This record gives structure tokens, sequence and C-alpha cells, in this order.
RNA sequence: GGAAGUCGGCAAAAUAGAUGCGUAAGUUCGCAAGAAGCAUUGGCUCUGAGGGCAAUUGCCAACUCAGAACUGCUUACGGCGGGGAAUCCAACUGUAUAAUU
RNA sequence: AACCAUGACACCCAUGAAUUGGGGA
RNA sequence: CAGAUACAGAAACACGGGAGCAGUUCGCAUGUCAUGCAUGGGCGUCCGUGAAUUUUACUGUGACCAAAAAGAUGCGACCAAAGCAGUUUGCCGACUUGAAUUACAAAGCAUGGGAUAACGAAGCAUCAGCCC
RNA sequence: GAUCUGGUUGAUUCUGCCAGUAGUCAUAUGCUUGUUUCAAGGACUUAGCCAUGCAUGCCUCAGAAUCACUGCGCAGGAAUCUGCGCAUGGCUCAUUACAUCAGACGUAAUCUGCCGCCAAAAUUUUGCGCAUUACUGGAUAACUUGGCGAAACGCCAAGCUAAUACAUGAACCAAUCGGACGCUCUCUUUGGGACGUCCAGCGAAUGAAUGAAACCAACGCCUCCGGAGGCAGUAACACUCAGACGUGUUGACUCAAUUCAUUCCGUGCGAAAGCCGAGCUGCUCGGCGUCUACUGACGAACAACUGCCCUAUCAGCCAGUGAUGGCCGUGUAGUGGACUGCCAUGGCGUUGACGGGAGCGGGGGAUUAGGGUUCGAUUCCGGAGAGGGAGCCUGAGAAAUAGCUACCACUUCUACGGAGGGCAGCAGGCGCGCAAAUUGCCCAAUGUCGAAAAAAUACGAUGAGGCAGCGAAAAGAAAUAGAGCCGACCGUGUGGUUGUUUUCAAUGGGGGAUACUCAAACCCAUUCAAUAUCGAGUAACAAUUGGAGGACAAGUCUGGUGCCAGCACCCGCGGUAAUUCCAGCUCCAAAAGCGUAUAUUAAUGCUGUUGCUGUUAAAGGGUUCGUAG
């Protein structure tokens, strides 16, 4: 029942300044984790600088400017997670929401095409009353009439402006994922195998694109596609490609000697 | 008010707890019901979270099943018969769950004979009913125990529900060897 | 996982865990142990000595918090 | 009102049965101890425990203890310790001037 | 000043004359 | 070649609600009252059932970990204590950053088996070929 | 930086403690202080007592306006009703050791407003009198008419009128599916079909079923009117639909979900019987608002594996009246000895129970060869409280203090009938003490609440929050002068130097804007012409605080006192020549700083795990046996 969300507090990725302020806006509930998202009046004015101070993003949000799922949203407060689309039609812009290589938020430009897609990680099947099959999806929406293959693990591809199913992609060994939690967010690999440990977290192996390996927790990794050409979406600018910190130390040194 | 913490307690050492804190809501308890026999009166108790149960005073009837044939009546209850946790509770006329009962049995001797045909308006019925009576008759039997007490207009029954929370008393009927340990009982 | 010490109850045993702690000043460690009480349904027959697995349950009394598996 | 009476609380008053709890200094470790002190107690209608003999059933005997609901008091035969803190003497039970010790 | 003012168990450690008890030549 | 000796998480027996059309390796025909517009020699999968069926501490590498503070990677805020920002010999822009660490003990996947400690035994308390 | 020095003897080598020494966002007091940047600030003692003022409310195009309200029917709308919030924030640390808390985990034992996806086929109603089909009812505020009462967040009666408050109630035209009957009709030989009647929505309670996967007699089919095979094929179901589920989920379910039987009466269910934009009584389109059911998120409560100072001049603790477990029960949201009845005799402890002392936990600070010692009221997270202590209403959520009720201690007004008060919120006062700031400005930023974007014929609140005043707690930069000239020189062998005259530039303390900042003011940062703008020379724009026997840098200087006065942290000095007192002159340290007091860390191998000592300096038990370890 707490109302309030102190400066240092806040989740370290909205990078805001502990000098400006104390106090940060609290995410009203919904769609995502108050600690995985970052919400619309953060997005507003301080990824793109479109707002100075925080009483012109309502004056851009309470006229419904802006979209998150294809409907208009007035709430600064509102959260916004990962594969989510953020479109100005004003502005003409339209950003997806996605991790960057680091496991920071990323918001990289899509096709007209490509706005009207997004993807689900499905996490619970179970039936209504009568007999209806019902699937609920990590952004919390809910699927009346799935594939009646789905299962926890897979994903779905569903098309937002009309609700309906595109496709939907299971789990296995031959699939590439996209870790989402776990200091390894980030990364794209396939999946090398994937471990039970019933009654406990089950681990899967992972094998990156340039040979290195990496593990997680088998909750931590969203099946994008069956291979990295067949990605139904866009990818961010490394690819979830993570290389050595003396090789990055020593890169960045040399670009701006260069640069001037 | 009434308490339900446990701050009062001793350790398992024998040690004194010793209390810092006001007691809370969350914890709170309600004074019982001590659900009688006769005309329905309930009342209203605002429970958590909205809501609210029936705390059951003085009720008279409700549905009591027949599992063997898969049939539930609806009949009155005479007096209660046997309690477990006390006899001053049989004294009372209380009812709580899982107490033992009489009930009329005129309305299962009504629905034994219209099912089987079996009187213990028959003679009023079509030829098709006429011709199933003797079919579930053919693989179809019942006992002594239960046959000699709907002659007698008089079944044992036993409580299945929250008297002092649904408002309730349903119930179902006392077969096999349990019926007999209840039979010994009295 | 622990060894059964008393079965004087009734469906109920004690069992004993020991450990070893490290202290940090000093480089070594020493015995430790705690006490733990258990409900033992009538499939099972341990006697004092034994060595059982317990897996976590809802509080069954004021204390007992954990169910007998496997014996051995 | 409460020992102001009187040499002196003399005489009177006062405590009181039973049950549950609780009980100090000192001590020769046995006691002191019923120390001190607190609570309950009627009537009526019920419930439980405590046995014997014949073939699980039947029949039969003794009043004791514990518990509950309802109901009532004008505190209501007889019989039945007042208590505590100290000083002097004699260790103690006992005997002993029938008729003033 | 119950004293060797010298806790108990185990290992290594240079020489020469004596002494108490058992054993071998 | 097989089998036979050792070893084995592993060995035998089954599951078509089991491997997005029952994995991998040596278009006539059925149906047509049809949207029937449909179907056209071993390994390794999966799930159950019986033989079998060792555990801990220590060490390597991963998993899992609010911020502020602390170490530090980059940038003359005129320096510094600071703070994450800022730089173009100019326009209706470009490059963008904000790295990466740690953690009393306990906890969790998997590697070795040297030093360790927990069980068992007290040996006549034991006797048990295999194949056809 | 892995450091040491003075005091036991006539001298020496030791043990050992006293004293010295460096820090401390560590407190206080003394002396002294030009500029600027960043900053803690009534915890310590008395969770003591408090005058006055303010701290929580909200209106859009979109619940409800006949203000005897305002502006030229239209607008703005005072006031009240209705909906949401006020359980957040802020303050303090009194209590507190199987408690709280930290790391790891659970709820298959539960509740959950606002928020996100999303669902809805029960219901015989209204007008006309049998044809039609959502223009439903009553009351109550605000107001005005009398008023009562010394007050007082005091209160009475009468007369009006609204709803997104309250209360009724919708056949229409709306599918699919299944049970029970009739002694109603038809056919052939439950047979089957039909016709009629009753029940069949979401949610709840009780009971039954599913919740899988290890040779004949009846029915189907074929072959050759009726009258005879004998098994090729063949998911099933007597047509209206020849596949309209033979397949939920979990590591695991008495869970999800389906069919059947008997039942819900207020303690549940709408198409708000509604609010704005348009477009064309009479229709179409678009923004809104609200009941009920379900599962995600923000949460709430409960269980808890491991860990956390000193004390044995604290050794046993727990059971009438719950102590440890069992059985049906009751209460709760839910499990539970949380609680009633009955039953058994258990549970904890030298691996320190029980009792006592100090104390809010943690993230972290100080000191740092390494190991450690110590502090943590305080900004982030968690817990607890609102003078003392208990109960409870309304809420989804409180056992709430700017909610109510009572008692206990202090306390205010009064007409003596009565009525009130709660600063450990903000600023301020008394007292207490060694000890701690203004009765300021603002919603510009950061956020919360809300019926709200901003703009107008039309400005949401907010001592949370921020800004400035006081402020050597502490921390970062940094002025108090730089070059030469001419004599007088000083030492050394001609090259620094020490005063005496005297120019010659430079710059800020100081003061002023074309002005920047600022929510408005202040401080920084710019600048003394851009035609066009003030200023050191005995630089009176003047640096102090401690010392000069040793430890320990620095006088065998000059006066005064005479075991007095005094110094001296320790050793010591002072009895007429004081290297130590009181002074003058020089000098030393560090410097806008520097002394003193108390506590604490290093010095300390003087607490020793790394790493001490025990013949004689303090210290081996009188000797054996012996259990835990
Ligand atoms: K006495
Ligand atoms: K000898
Ligand atoms: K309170
Ligand atoms: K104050
Ligand atoms: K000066
Ligand atoms: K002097
Ligand atoms: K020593
Ligand atoms: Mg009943
Ligand atoms: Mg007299
Ligand atoms: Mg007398
Ligand atoms: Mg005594
Ligand atoms: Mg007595
Ligand atoms: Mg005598
Ligand atoms: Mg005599
Ligand atoms: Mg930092
Ligand atoms: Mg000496
Ligand atoms: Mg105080
Ligand atoms: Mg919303
Ligand atoms: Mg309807
Ligand atoms: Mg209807
Ligand atoms: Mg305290
Ligand atoms: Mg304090
Ligand atoms: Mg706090
Ligand atoms: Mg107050
Ligand atoms: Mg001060
Ligand atoms: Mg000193
Ligand atoms: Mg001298
Ligand atoms: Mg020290
Ligand atoms: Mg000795
Ligand atoms: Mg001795
Ligand atoms: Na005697
Ligand atoms: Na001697
Ligand atoms: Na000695
Ligand atoms: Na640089
Ligand atoms: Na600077
Ligand atoms: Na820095
Ligand atoms: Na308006
Ligand atoms: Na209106
Ligand atoms: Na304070
Ligand atoms: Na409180
Ligand atoms: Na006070
Ligand atoms: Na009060
Ligand atoms: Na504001
Ligand atoms: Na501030
Ligand atoms: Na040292
Ligand atoms: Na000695």
């Amino acid at each position: 029942a707490k109302k309030h969300l102190k400066r240092l507090y806040a989740p370290k990725d909205w990078m805001l300044s502990k000098l400006t302020g104390v106090f940060a806006p609290r995410p009203r509930a919904g769609p995502h984790k108050l600690r995985e998202c970052l919400s619309l009046l953060i997005i507003i004015r301080n990824r793109l600088k479109y707002a100075l101070n925080a009483l012109e993003a309502q004056m851009i949000l309470r006229q419904g400017l802006v979209c998150v799922d294809g409907k208009p949203r007035k709430d600064g407060k509102y959260p916004a997670g990962f594969m989510d689309v953020v479109e100005i039609p004003k502005t003409g812009d339209r950003f997806r929401i996605l991790y960057d290589v680091k496991g920071r938020f990323a918001l990289v430009r899509v096709s007209e095409a490509e706005s009207s897609i997004k993807m689900m990680k499905v996490v619970n099947v179970y039936t209504g009353t009568g007999r209806i099959p019902v699937a609920v999806t990590h952004d919390g929406h809910r699927i009346r009439y799935p594939d009646p293959r789905t299962s926890r693990g897979d994903t779905l591809v569903y098309d937002v402006k009309e609700k309906k199913v595109l496709d939907l992609i299971k789990i296995g060994n031959g699939k590439v994922v996209m870790v989402t939690g776990g200091a390894n967010r980030g990364r794209i690999g396939e999946i090398v195998s994937i471990e039970r440990h019933p009654g406990a977290f089950d681990i899967a192996r992972l094998k990156d694109a340039s040979g290195h390996e990496f593990a997680t927790r088998a909750t931590n990794i969203f099946v994008i596609g069956k291979d990295m050409s067949s990605v139904p979406v866009t990818l961010p600018k490394q690819q979830g490609l993570r290389i050595n910190v003396i090789q990055e130390r020593e890169e960045k040194l040399i670009a701006a000697e260069t640069r001037r | 008010g009434i308490v339900r913490s446990r701050l009062h307690k001793r350790k398992i050492t024998g040690g004194k707890t010793k209390i810092h804190r006001k007691r809370m809501k969350a914890e709170l308890g309600r004074l019982p019901a001590n659900t009688k026999l006769g005309p329905r009166r309930v009342s209203p108790v605002r429970a958590r979270g909205g809501n609210f149960k029936l705390r059951g005073l003085r009720l008279d009837t409700g549905n009591f099943a027949w599992g063997t044939e898969a049939s539930a009546q609806r009949a009155r209850i005479l007096d209660v018969v046997y309690n477990a946790t006390s006899n001053e509770l049989v004294r009372t006329k209380t009812l709580v769950k899982n107490c033992i009962v009489v009930v009329d049995a005129a309305p299962f001797r009504l629905w034994y004979a219209k099912h089987y045909g079996i009187d213990l308006d028959v003679k009023k019925a079509s030829s098709k009913l006429k011709r199933k009576w003797e079919y579930r008759r053919k693989h179809h039997k019942i006992e002594k125990a239960l046959a000699d007490q709907l002659r007698e207009g008089r079944l044992l029954a036993r409580i299945t529900s929250r008297p002092g929370q649904t408002g309730r008393a349903d119930g179902a009927l006392l077969e096999g060897a349990e019926l007999q340990f209840y039979l010994k009982k009295l | 996982r622990g060894v059964v010490h008393s079965t004087k109850m009734r469906r109920s045993i004690v069992i004993r865990r020991n450990y070893l702690h490290f202290i940090r000043k000093y480089q070594r460690y020493q015995k430790r142990h705690r006490n733990i009480t258990v409900h033992c349904s009538p499939c099972f027959d341990p006697k004092p000595g034994d060595e059982v697995v317990v897996g976590q349950c809802r509080p069954l009394s004021k204390t007992i918090r954990y169910n007998v598996l496997q014996v051995v």
C-alpha cells in the first residue's frame, strides 16, 4: 500500500541523477513488474528529450498522443516492459523496447509492418468455465483459443492492431533465445541443452554465436525463433554479442583518437 | 479484543516472551455461534475483504444425500443424537460438523417407490416406466440395515457442513460398516 | 536430512542435525546442533539412530513443520 | 468513637469445618507450620470415572470424587484455632505444698 | 618451602668413568 | 565382426495423449449424404515399470545477488573535494557514453579424489557357479 | 611507514607499568579570524511540559444548479449532495535476544480497491384494454420560516426540489446441450418417432462420477417380398452436426474443469431506466461511466534454514489456569495448542537452557603491513510509537491519534448549568543540562492525491519537497605582496645575502551595472568602455595560538622573586648567579588557525589464531583415577 518511490530505491537503468530531486514516479500496477520496466514519463522526458519538466509530459500524455499497444495511454506511470511497441503518430517514429547487450533497456526504431507484431511468452495454461483453454502471457494478456500444442515455455507471435495469433514457436535445442534476467540479460545464443532438477530451477546451457558458452536459469530465456535469420522482429546493434573488457577499452581509446 | 497471535504463549524452552508492539487487527478472533435447533435465524458477519458469513442460529432442515443411489432430498431434522467433542453439546441441541442426527425419511420413501416401484401412486404408471423398474430392479439390491430404517420412518444421518460458517445443515446417510459403528455405539 | 533422536510421541519423532561452524578469527571450527520435530506416518518405522529425509509442509502443530519420506 | 478504662486488655468480643493455592526469619535439618494470607461452599436437573458373575451379550452391588446448565440468599441449628515482632528463665515429656503458692 | 619452587604423552640429540636389577657370550 | 573380461550414471520391459505428418542411419489409390479441401534397418527422443542404484568438508569454473558508500574504466566541471556527462574550427545536425567489480556464514548445478569425517563389519554372523 | 622515546641503580643487564606521540563527518570549552566552494546542526539529559499560526483535499467537452449571485437566452459559477483519497509522506528510538533484522527460501494454507488483458444469451416488463413495447417511484440536502443555548467543530421543528444517493423492473427478436414424466398419438414386434408438461445462466453449499498410460445371448456388417450366411472392413453417437474435444495443469494435487441430484430468499449478479460530441419526432457514428464473474501485476499477512554483545557471587526450565504431541470440533481470509472437550506423557538444557545487564536491525563509518579493535539515535531498507495503558466503527486495507469511548497524571474558558486540550510534523517558548539555528519565501523542480493536460468570458491543494537567514562540526581551493635602482653593510672569495631612497608595473579585499541568475531575492561567473565607466606604499587593507633543561625543534641573553609566589601531563625547577616561575628581546613549530578536557583507535608481541609469559621477576593443581570435549 505504498505510494512513493525514493530516488535511491529506483532501478538503476532509469539513470536518474541522485542530485536531482528526492522522489521518482512509482509505476502503477499493470502488464509488467515494477523492477523489470520503465514508465512512460521516463521515456518521454529522459530517453527522448521531447519534454523538459514533468508537467510537459502531462501536456503530451493527457491528449493521447502516445500509444503503447495500439491504444493511446494517458497515464504517465504506465508500466512498459520488454517487447513493447511505442509509436507517436504525430512525430511518425516507432520504437520497440528490447534489452541491449549490457542488460539495459534499448529502444530500436522499427518499420510500419513490424510495429503491428509483438512476441509473447506463455507462463500458464488453464481451463475456463465451460471448456475454454486460455493461456497467460508475460505481459499479462490472455489468449482465448491458442494452438492446442502451446505449453509453458513456448512463445507466441501476436498481431496487436487486430487481435489474433500468427504462429507458435515451441522450445527445443535448435532454437535461438535471448536472456531476459540474471546479469546475462541481452545475449543471444542457441540452446545447447536444458537440465531438469525437478522441484527446483531448471538450468539451460546456451552457446553464443562467437562460440562462447554461458548458462542461466530456464526462467530467463525468451525464445525468439528457430534460427537467427528467421526473426520476426528487429534486433539491436550488437546482436547480443559481448566481448572482452580490455578489448572494449582499447577500441574506445583508438576510436576517439582517429575521430580527433 | 480476542487475538490469535503467538505472542502470549510460552517458548518451547519454557521461557516467557517479552511483548513489544500493541495488538493488531489482522489476527482478531470472534465469539462462536453455538447453533441450536429450531426455527431459522441468521446474522450477517462482515468478514475480511468485503464478504459475509452466515452465522447460523437454530437451523431447522437441510439437504441430505444418498451416496449409494447418488441422490439427495430435502428433509427435516428431528433431534441430535450424538456428538464426539462432548456430551454437553448433545444436551443443548447444538449443531456442528459430524454430528449424528435423525431425519424423517418420508421423502426418501417417496423417491424409492418412484425410482424402483417398491413401496414400504404406484399402480398409476405408464407402461414404459412399468418396464423400466424391472431393469433397475435386476441389477440393484438393497441392504436390510436400511430397508428396516425406511419401514420405521426414521433414518440416521451425519452433518457435513459448518453451520456457524455457511449457515446451512447438509449431510449424508450412514451406510455400511460406518452405520454399524454408530448402531452399536447407541 | 538428520538422525532420529527420540520416538516417544505418537506419529511424531525428533531428529538431530549436527554441523560445524567456522569462526573467522581463529581459523577453526566447532560442533553445533539443532533439534527439529517432525511427523512420521505409520508406513515407516524408524528406530533411534537411523537417518531420515524430511520435506517441508504447512504448519501441522505448534512446532511440527516437516514430514518424513524415505527412512533409511 | 475504639483501650482514652485499669497496677495490668481482667472480663467480654474475636478466630473457627472442609477443599484448591500459598507460606518468612531461625534451626540440633527433625522442625518452625494450621506460620502468615487468598478463593470456594445453598437448591434443582444432568454427565463422566472408579467393579463382580455367568455364557461380545445379559444380570447385579458400594457411595466417593470431578464437571455443566438453571435458579436463590435476610450470609441464617449444633460443633469448631485469634494472629504477629521481641526480652528474661527452665533444654524437652513428667512430678509437686489434699484445704490460699 | 605437599619443592626439582620445573604439568602429562611422543621424537632427535657429543663424550668418559661409576652404580642398582634382569639377560647373552 | 560378434562374444568375454572389466566398466557403465546404466541395463531389460513397455507408452501412438511419445520425436509442430511416429526423428536420424543403412501421386495413382482409400473415402465421398463430407471444407473428405484428408490422409496419399542400428542409434539417438519421450514417458512410465522392474534389476541396479553413496553421502559430506576442501578446491576450479559458471549460475543468484537495490542503491548510496568502497575500489576503480572514460571525459582539464579553470584545478580539487565533486558529477555522469559531454565533443564538433559549424547549423534545422553527427558521435554518443554512462564499463567492469566485491559479498561473514549458509544456500544451488555441475570437475577431480590427494589430506580429511559420516555410515557398515568383528568375519563359522559365510556357504549358493554359468549355459543348454 | 611493518619506527619508537623519558622515570627503579654508585654504575650494569632485565621484567614491568606510569608518562610522552598521531588520528577521530567526536563532543564540549578558550584565544584568534580577509575571500570563495561544499556542508552537519535539542539523539546523549527529561519518549520532560507546551502560548499562537500552518501542515490533505480534489471539477473535466463529458453525477446533480430557478443562489432574491455576476457578466451581455448564453456564459462564469458561491453552497451542498454524490464518487475517490486522507492506512502515503514527515518525526523519534521508549520498548525489544527462537523478538526484530540480514542472506536464502515458501503460501498445494490465504485475502487483495485503484491498474493491465478479458468475459456476459437466467429474469413475462411498460402503456391500451386483447392488439403494442423502457418517457419507473418515493424521499433527502443545499435554501427560508421560526428558533434554543454564555460559550462550544453545539442543536431543534416546519415548508420546497435533484441523482452516477436509494428502490423497483424490462417480454421483444435472440442460439447449443441434457434429465423426469404422460398409463396422451403413430409404426413394427424405452421398439422407434412426434406431441404435451416440469427443470436445465455466472457464483455458493452438500453428496456421486471423470480428472490414465504404461462357446453362447444381444447388438454392427457382408453376402446371396421374405429367408438364410458368418466375419473383409469398421474412432464413436438411432437422422437435422457421416471429427461440434476419446487428450487441463503441475516436480506433485481432495486443485482447474465437465455431467447429475437436492438447494441459495438477502447475507450476491445492469442494458446505471446515464453523461457528452457529432452526423443527419426518427435514425447512424464516436469519446466516456458503472454492477457481477475470472487471473496477472502493486501489495498484505503468516511459516520460518543459517548468523548476531557481557554475565555461573544465574543450573535446572515447562503442566491447576497449555507445557510437548494425538482425535473429531470451533474461530480466522487461511494453517496452527490460536481456542473448547477428551487422550497420552512429553518438550528444552554445560554445544550454556532459565534468569540478569547494556542495547532498535542492517546497508555502513574510524583506525589500518596482515590478522584485528571499535562505533552505527541519524538521510536508503525493515520494525515500532504518538503523555501513560485498553477497546472499537468505517473502509479492499487501521485495532488509525491533526478518528471515536472510558479510566490515571497534569491542564484552559465559564454566566458555576457546562464545554474542551495531546508539537517524538513545521517554525517557537520553559526546564534540563558541558552541550545544539528563523515564530522566513515558494509550489519553479522532484513526487502523491484527485472528478484534474495547458489556454482563455475561467490560476487545484501540498512546512512532503525546494530556496535563502544563523553556523570555524567537518571537508575542498586559496590573499597578507613581485621586480629592480643608490649608500651602508654581513659573512665568504666576488659571487645569494642582510637596510636607505626610490620608481614601476600588476592584482584582488572594498563599489557599481547594459546586466546575468532567480518562481522572486541572494551568492557565484562576467566588466571598469564597445563614442562613452572607481580605487594600497610607514600596502594603519598591520596573523595568531602555543613553546625554547630532557623526551622534542628552539637562548649557557637581561631584569624581579627568594622552598614564597608559581611552573611541572612524567623526570623535576624555586632556600640570593633560577638554562624551567613573572616579564623584555631573539628564536622554533604550523598557520586561519591553534591550545585545553573527556571518550576511543594505532602505538601494545601490555590479551598473543598469525603471535606472549609461568626454575629465581606475577603465574604448573599435593598425587592418582575419570566423563563430556
Ligand atoms: K511464629
Ligand atoms: K633395582
Ligand atoms: K491508537
Ligand atoms: K518542533
Ligand atoms: K590581513
Ligand atoms: K622565558
Ligand atoms: K608479557
Ligand atoms: Mg440437512
Ligand atoms: Mg487513667
Ligand atoms: Mg481473657
Ligand atoms: Mg525458609
Ligand atoms: Mg490456614
Ligand atoms: Mg520445665
Ligand atoms: Mg494448696
Ligand atoms: Mg558510488
Ligand atoms: Mg628495584
Ligand atoms: Mg530529548
Ligand atoms: Mg489505466
Ligand atoms: Mg440477458
Ligand atoms: Mg432473459
Ligand atoms: Mg533504549
Ligand atoms: Mg537513546
Ligand atoms: Mg525509516
Ligand atoms: Mg500532533
Ligand atoms: Mg555547539
Ligand atoms: Mg598532555
Ligand atoms: Mg639550575
Ligand atoms: Mg588501543
Ligand atoms: Mg608438581
Ligand atoms: Mg587440593
Ligand atoms: Na505429653
Ligand atoms: Na625443596
Ligand atoms: Na606450587
Ligand atoms: Na582524458
Ligand atoms: Na571545476
Ligand atoms: Na573523481
Ligand atoms: Na466546464
Ligand atoms: Na451538471
Ligand atoms: Na534529528
Ligand atoms: Na501506529
Ligand atoms: Na511530549
Ligand atoms: Na490520549
Ligand atoms: Na509541486
Ligand atoms: Na531542501
Ligand atoms: Na604491532
Ligand atoms: Na614467583
